[PDB]
């Protein structure tokens, strides 16, 4: 929603925390 | 791919979660 880029370690945080389901 | 789509270009949260 951000309107940011998202590269390097700021796309790995991302990525797990979109994909995660508890 | 994921980084062309969201590094270089802006994604939505919606994008980036077809990578999962």
């Amino acid at each position: 929603f951000v309107n940011q880029h998202l590269c390097g370690s700021e796309l790995v945080e991302a990525l797990y925390l979109v994909c995660y389901e508890r | 791919g994921i980084v062309e789509q969201c590094c270089h270009r802006i994604c939505s949260l919606y994008q980036l979660e077809n990578y999962c």
